[PDB]
């Protein structure tokens, strides 16, 4: 899986993944999110959003039709989660390169923390901790590498 | 690849802004010096991005002729641009950059003032050292605790009594890198208010005040570590048992003594394994 649920270089760029492009940018434009949550995809969402909600940022969750209730419980700005089933959602009333750039794109419209929930894989971890480093992001998760994105602010 | 370096580099006057931005993150992965001047000149392509990617790659390759260059993209009309020249050259850590990333200290966006204070750090010049002790007074709670790490970082001693006031900061981000600073520099002036930390609302702040007073070695904190045994949260305890450690000496194995014999829990099991230990 590999799709959104909400409810200029910027354009070039997110073209790569053209009119739905545009749309999908406006996305990250109206709400400008403060926050991204990551997870495995259910208590560690609910501890994540208020966790989130401590800082009182508005946030987008990331994970890999419970997903409509994520609105209501929580109050995000969209979900993000990773066939083509995608039609059952819209009619409920919900619509060489680096990947990575998208965490500046977010940023310029106000991102300021990612949020690591709980289970996710080492993997997973020390990719989120390298974006906060290199996009100069806030990470929030036993000792020194918890803050180990602002201990070394240079990779 | 000598072929694709060459191929990204003409791929640099491409029409397409993509395949601009494309071609200097590519040459930034490969890493070939050849790029650089390529590189150098895309440093002020119309497209933001395309300026992002060329200051980033030439941090990657780490060529010093790359300095001066990104000295001016400091100044870019963009902020995404400048905080990518302020990365690249605390990556590339030539001491040139000194002055002008402590004028970035003032930008006003915060992100910018933020990654200056920690190039700043990364080179480790005392020169910023005063500067990093205005911007302990940032506005911004990230800013004012990019700096406390890059001035322990630096640790020079002018650091510590603005340190020890950060210690009082209303955000718990800044008081727990205050006092992470504080351990690094060890200047024992700091072992009061660091003890008096240990009675911190933010358990991240007894923490790191615990961890600074291991470090810091001095006899007064032994007592009051003894106490922060007694702890809500477990980081904090394991903590303060590990920093009774690094202080070694008798005066501590005697609290040890005493601990073995009328303690109960954690406390009691750290007094015995130190024992067994010395």
């Amino acid at each position: 899986a590999f799709l959104i649920v909400k409810g200029p270089s910027a354009i070039a760029f997110l073209k790569q993944f053209h009119e739905k492009a545009e749309r999908f940018f406006e996305l990250l434009v109206r709400e400008g999110v403060e926050a991204i949550i990551i997870a495995r995809g259910e208590r560690e969402i609910e501890q994540a959003a208020k966790l989130a909600r401590e800082k009182g940022f508005e946030a987008l969750a990331f994970l890999a039709d419970d997903i409509i209730e994520y609105f209501e419980r929580y109050g995000f700005k969209a979900v993000i989660v990773a066939k083509q089933a995608a039609q059952k959602i819209e009619e409920k009333g919900f619509k060489n390169h680096n990947i990575n750039d998208i965490f500046e794109l977010l940023q310029r419209q106000g991102l300021r923390a990612i949020i690591a929930a709980t289970g996710l894989s080492e993997r997973e971890l020390s990719w989120a901790q390298r974006a906060a480093q290199q996009y100069g992001l806030d990470i929030i998760f036993e000792q020194d590498n918890r803050f180990k994105h602002f201990l070394e602010p240079i990779r | 690849d000598p072929e694709k370096v060459e191929m990204y580099i003409k791929n640099l006057q491409d029409d397409s802004t993509t395949v601009r931005f494309n071609a200097a993150y590519a040459l930034g992965k490969i890493g070939d010096e050849r790029a650089v001047e390529p590189l150098i000149k895309a440093l002020k392509d119309e497209d933001w991005l395309v300026r992002f990617s060329a200051a980033r790659a030439l941090g990657e390759i780490g060529d010093e002729r790359a300095v001066e260059p990104l000295i001016k993209a400091l100044k870019d009309e963009d902020s995404s641009v400048r905080f990518s020249a302020a990365y690249a050259l605390g990556k590339i850590g030539d001491e040139r950059a000194v002055e002008p990333l402590i004028k970035a200290l003032k930008d006003e966006d915060p992100r910018v003032r933020r990654i200056a204070a920690g190039a700043l750090g990364e080179i480790g010049d005392e020169r910023a050292v005063e500067p990093l002790i205005k911007a302990l007074k940032d506005e911004d709670p990230y800013v004012r605790m990019a700096a406390a790490y890059a001035l322990g970082k630096i640790g020079d001693e002018r650091a510590v009594e603005p340190l020890i006031k950060a210690l009082k900061d209303e955000d718990g981000y800044v008081r727990r890198a205050a006092a992470y600073a504080l351990g690094k520099i060890g200047d024992e002036r700091a072992v009061e208010p660091l003890i008096k930390a240990l009675k911190d609302e933010d358990e991240n702040v007894r923490l790191a005040a615990a961890q600074a007073l291991g470090k810091i070695g001095d006899e007064r904190a032994v007592e009051p570590l003894i106490k922060a045994l007694k702890d809500e949260d477990r980081y904090v305890r394991l903590t303060a048992a590990r920093a009774l450690g690094k202080i070694g000496g008798e005066r501590v194995r005697a609290a040890m003594e005493k601990l073995a014999e009328t303690g109960t829990g954690f406390a009691r099991k750290v007094a015995v394994n130190y024992l067994e230990t010395h």
